[PDB]
RNA sequence: GUCCUAAGGGGGGCUCAUGGAGAACAGAAAUCUCCAGUAGAACAAAAGGGUAAAAGUCCCCUUGAUUUUGAUUUUCAGUGUGAAUACAAACCAUGAAAGUGUGGCCUAUCGAUCCUUUAGUCCCUCGAAAUUUGAGGCUAGAGGUGCCAGAAAAGUUACCACAGGGAUGGCUUGUGGCGGCCAAGCGUUCAUAGCGACGUCGCUUUGAUCCUUCGAUGUCGGCUCUUCCUAUCAUACC
RNA sequence: AGACCCUGUUGAGCUUGACUCUAGUUUGACAUUGUGAAAAGA
RNA sequence: AUGGCCAGAAAGUGGUGUUGACGCAAUGUGAUUUCUGCCCAGUGCUCUGAAUGUCAAAGUGAAGAAAUUCAACCAAGCGCGGGUAAACGGCGGGAGUAACUAUGACUCUCUGUAGCCAAAUGGAUUA
RNA sequence: GACUAAUCGAACCAUCUAGUAGCUGGUUACCGCCGAAGUUUCCCUCAGGAUAGCAGUGUCGACCUUCAGUUUUAUGAGGUAA
């Protein structure tokens, strides 16, 4: 039993449906449904987008050659790399037992 | 495994409830005579389909050192295995090896007599088709020990090399052939191993009327060495699952015909001899 | 969707209990909950268990379960 | 002893530390019994100090959802089917059913029951 | 029990009294709640709402009114003498005698009253 | 910092790295031709025997991004048409076919201005002086919630009290909804679509049955008494 | 200026493995605490 | 009774107590009649029964120049292991066995028009 | 939760004490000169904050530089009618 399985089984957290855990939503502003993550997910919207707005403050704390189009990318590659580092935890973990 | 085809390859290869038909690998030592490879041949044909083959020579001694058999059963998933090998000792030996999670779960040796051992293109019949199940016949008296010696190891070993795959149906074409396996207790008895295609002819009655025709090989054993299993590995692979399509019975709980849930109450005896009644005014003389 | 089903005595009542104010199916084999843990009240009257089904290429329409 | 203090009795009972709590368990209670003792406390809305609700009740919202439904493949296709064979086993089951009082009906099972039950009698139709 | 094992799956199973007033559904919840939990009167009618009564942990019995279905074949002497009305409501009572004289043996109620020679239910009044 | 009708699955065709001999620029190294080439390339894994008309590489089709059913397995369910899960079956994709294959992979969270820890010899101070321990300051490093500490301050008041704040509408009436068809007309006549009353057709017992009454959150009454409306029960006329 | 509803950095009474304490109770040690024996150790 | 139940800030203090189990104190139920669904052993009640597993202060030992640090030892209670007011609570039965003690587990199958028996009565439908 | 001097879910008296309230009420002549405002931007929200913007008195600096919710010209967007 992983570390998630023993939490969620000792404080009565439930399983998502196969309904609710679905890649797909329904996106009013553009009246279309899109994914939630993947090729062209609502994790990396904008990143195509012709025009974004960038406040001064976050542009002058911003290091020079990166811009603000892989910023989205950047939150993305920390994320999976957080679960990867627990997964392998976790791996680790079962093999020594 | 990164490919959706390595990841099949594993998920093949993984433990499951219900097991792959049992793949052999035939594979022989540094010397090995013409007469033993014949014979390896021959088991080759009667099972093509769930066999691997190698071609090289391998400088293994079975009964001193097995890593490498442990490590060509864990690369080629291969769980039974034929190891050929010729000796001044053992002129012709076929070594039947099971194995059980990658190691070594048990091991016999078979001595073959070399002037009474014909080929399968020695005998001019019509032969048995590629990935056909052959029946399987035990005769004698050395198979029923009460106590686990080599020929009941000997039985069990090739029922499962001529297993094929299990089948819950089998269509009437399908019972052409005959394997049979010939052994008496006692110097040293002789295991024979015979192949028959079957014939079947009118009898006046409903059931036919059965005569055979010798198919090929024709094998003489001589049980040799025997390495036996581990009391707990032996207990591990001999334990049976049980797969989801077998229901747990309830008690009181049945399913009927149409597929309903029953249950069952069970109102017991009515006992009324502990009951008064009401002595009324007008019951009273 | 729902309304404040209130209960007790008091002239401040309890409102947790909600009733559903539109039709519903409860499936076959049904029993409701006892009171004291129904929250969500589906009242017998506006339960269906047929619907008045039309198929766009026969061209007909036939009560179904 | 050890002590009746809530942490003296999780380190007793051996919980993980560091794992969140519902506020109002202890002893007697656990998450479970006092989500389910807090549904009898719930059904009030949140107020400003004029009265104005400032967060709706449980199931009260009043946003109104997209109700929209996504293109998809298996609004097209059959759910349940059944073969010939089957109902003819279906139907020999019906015939040979018998009534027996002492068995109770714990879970119907989902059949076309029109294409298994036998049809009206020839003087009603 | 035996029907709240075969439904262990829920919570509870609800055991509901039902039949004609009078039948001694109350007295039968309190027979096995084993303690006064519900009303008892000779009086029909007693019970006119539905009430819970927490027999075991897993099993709740439910007291209903006592109900009489209509029939066309039911006159007011049959339900009066099945125990549906009362007494002191009604209009002429002694029309019903002779239909308790029909039900109960002469020798019954000469012994229960200690008298006899009546030829008709007037002069037995 | 860029780019992609995503990966995957099926089927079909082809053979790679390299060497030699040749071809304007082209000359060790561009491209094209032939010959030889057991894989010495590529893709996976960590062979002591992986893959050659393929498991490599290009075309065609699907791209639907996690289907349905189950009285069965396991776990769970105060929201019990069960959910998640395993297995099976059906469906689906592809191919002429034999067949092949899919219908996911994971994970508590919270701090980084935080937590833990190391060194300073030639850094400073311990305020009567010095030495050795020790402590503090300052500076410079290292690691990241397995070995980086920790994250448990509840209710009730119908026994009550106080400071305050409050208490849709020229609506409605007599004729159902959904689906199809017809349709005078409106439009259109570089498109012949689209709106469409009147209607119509489908679903919602030979005068029967009486053995199927389907949930109070929303509250009305009664008395006395006056007037008004007409949407008229009676009386008057037609 | 009642009642009812709503709000409070609300007040107060009451309950409970809510927090921090505590009366009472219980256990150990030190002192009050002296005179002789017999054994076991250091 | 060198006791229980209390009271008091304490006391060479007070009450119960001019008391002693047919008594005192604390609970629950509430005349009489009726009356104890069946069987346990999870929470709880109590067992000085073996343990040092946790284990405060005091005390003991070792190192250091000392401040100090490290070790055993370590009362009660907790824990472990036994019997129950079996109170709360759980509890569909009855047979077997291969387990062998707890928990088993794996099969089987279960539905008198006013009597009889009880020390007149068969009752709460209680005056 | 009855009673304990018309006072009881904790009597009455005096004092700390002019206790605290963000809540309620009230807050005293005249004339003159100016004179407003409601997500702008950031922060976990409600029982939240700052902050931009808009104003008045004084001054000071060469009250120096000129600028402007406007049009035109060139060039964008709208190539859209025609
Ligand atoms: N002799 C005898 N009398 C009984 C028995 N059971 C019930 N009674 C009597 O029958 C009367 C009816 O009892 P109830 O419990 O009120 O029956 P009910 O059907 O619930 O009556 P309602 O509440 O009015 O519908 C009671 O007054 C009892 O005295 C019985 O087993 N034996
Ligand atoms: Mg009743
Ligand atoms: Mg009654």
């Amino acid at each position: 039993e992983t570390k998630w399985q023993a939490f969620a089984r000792r404080r009565g957290i439930k399983p998502k449906t196969r309904e609710q855990r679905r890649n797909l939503q329904y996106n009013p502003t553009t009246g279309q449904w899109e994914r939630k993550w993947g090729y062209k997910g609502a994790n990396k919207r904008g990143e195509t987008d012709p025009i974004i707005e960038v406040s001064a403050a976050k542009e002058a704390m911003r290091p020079e050659g990166t811009s603000v189009r892989g910023d989205k990318r950047r939150e993305i590659r920390a994320r999976v790399k957080k679960n990867q580092k627990q997964m392998l935890r976790n791996q680790r973990i079962a093999a020594e037992k | 495994p990164r490919n959706a085809r390595s990841k099949r390859a594993l998920e093949k290869r993984a433990p499951k409830i219900v097991e792959n038909p049992k793949t052999c690998l035939f594979l022989r030592g540094t010397t090995c005579s013409q007469i033993t490879q014949d014979a390896m041949n021959d088991l080759y044909a009667m099972r093509q389909v769930h066999a691997k083959r190698f071609h090289k020579k391998n400088a293994i001694h079975p009964f001193e050192d097995a890593t490498s058999l442990c490590f060509f059963s864990e690369k080629n998933d291969c769980s039974l295995m034929v190891f050929g090998s010729s000796n001044k000792k053992r002129p012709h030996t076929l070594t039947f090896v099971r194995m059980f999670d990658y190691k070594v779960l048990d091991m016999l040796e078979f001595y073959l007599d070399p002037d009474t051992y014909r080929s399968i293109s020695q005998f001019k019949t019509s032969k048995i088709p590629i990935g056909m199940r052959p029946m399987m016949v035990f005769a004698g008296t050395a198979f029923e020990s009460p106590v686990p010696n080599a020929f009941t190891m000997a039985k069990s070993m090739l029922i499962d090399f001529f297993r094929g795959e299990p089948s819950d149906k089998i269509d009437v074409e399908g019972l052409r052939f005959v394997v049979v396996v010939t052994a008496d207790e006692p110097q040293k008895p002789i295991l024979r191993l015979r192949v028959y295609g079957i014939r079947t002819k009118r009898s006046g009655t409903r059931l036919p009327r059965v005569e055979v025709e010798e198919h090929g090989p024709r094998m003489d054993f001589r049980l040799g060495r025997m390495r036996e299993p581990d009391p707990a590995m032996l207990k591990e692979a001999m334990k049976k699952a049980k797969t989801p399509q077998e229901e747990r019975t309830k008690k009181n709980i049945s399913m009927d015909l149409l597929g309903d849930k029953i249950g069952r109450i069970h109102m017991g005896k009515t006992d009324l001899s502990k009951l008064q009644t009401r002595k009324m005014k007008g019951l009273k003389r | 969707m729902f309304k404040v089903v209130k209960t007790g005595k008091k002239t401040h009542k309890k409102g947790w209990k909600r009733i559903v104010t539109k039709p519903t199916f409860v499936g076959p084999d049904f029993t409701r909950r006892p009171v004291k843990y129904e929250r969500f009240i589906r009242p017998m009257g506006l339960r269906y268990k047929k619907a008045n089904v039309t198929h766009p290429t026969l061209n007909v329409t036939v009560q179904l379960p | 002893g050890t002590g009746k203090k809530e942490k003296n009795r999780l380190l007793r009972e051996g919980r993980t530390p560091g794992d969140p709590h519902v506020k109002g368990e202890n002893f007697y209670r656990s998450a479970k019994k006092i989500k389910t003792l807090n549904i009898l406390k719930e059904g009030k809305p949140i107020r400003d100090s004029k009265g104005k609700i400032v967060k709706a009740a449980s199931f009260q919202s009043k946003e109104v959802p997209k109700a929209v439904i996504e293109p998809n493949r298996k609004w097209f296709t059959n759910t349940r089917v059944i073969s010939q064979d089957t109902l003819q086993s279906f139907r020999e089951a019906m015939a040979e059913k018998q009534k027996d009082p002492y068995t109770v009906l714990l879970k119907s099972n989902k059949l076309p029951m029109s294409l298994i039950r036998d049809g009206p009698k020839l003087e009603d139709g | 029990r035996q029907f709240s094992v075969l439904h262990k799956d829920r919570k509870q199973i609800s055991v509901g009294l039902i039949g004609y007033p009078n039948v001694g559904k109350s007295s039968i919840i309190n027979a096995l709640r084993g303690k006064a939990v519900a009303k008892v009167a000779p009086i029909p009618g007693e019970t006119k709402v539905w009430q819970y009564v927490t027999l075991m942990k897993r099993i709740y019995l439910i007291d209903c009114p006592g109900i009489v279905p209509p029939n066309q074949h039911d006159t007011p002497e049959d339900l009066l003498l099945r125990g549906v009305v009362r007494v002191e409501n009604v209009e002429h009572p002694e029309q019903y005698i002779p239909a308790v004289l029909r039900k109960v043996k002469q020798h019954h109620m000469e012994r229960t009253y200690e008298l006899r020679g009546w030829k008709d239910h007037i002069e037995f009044l």
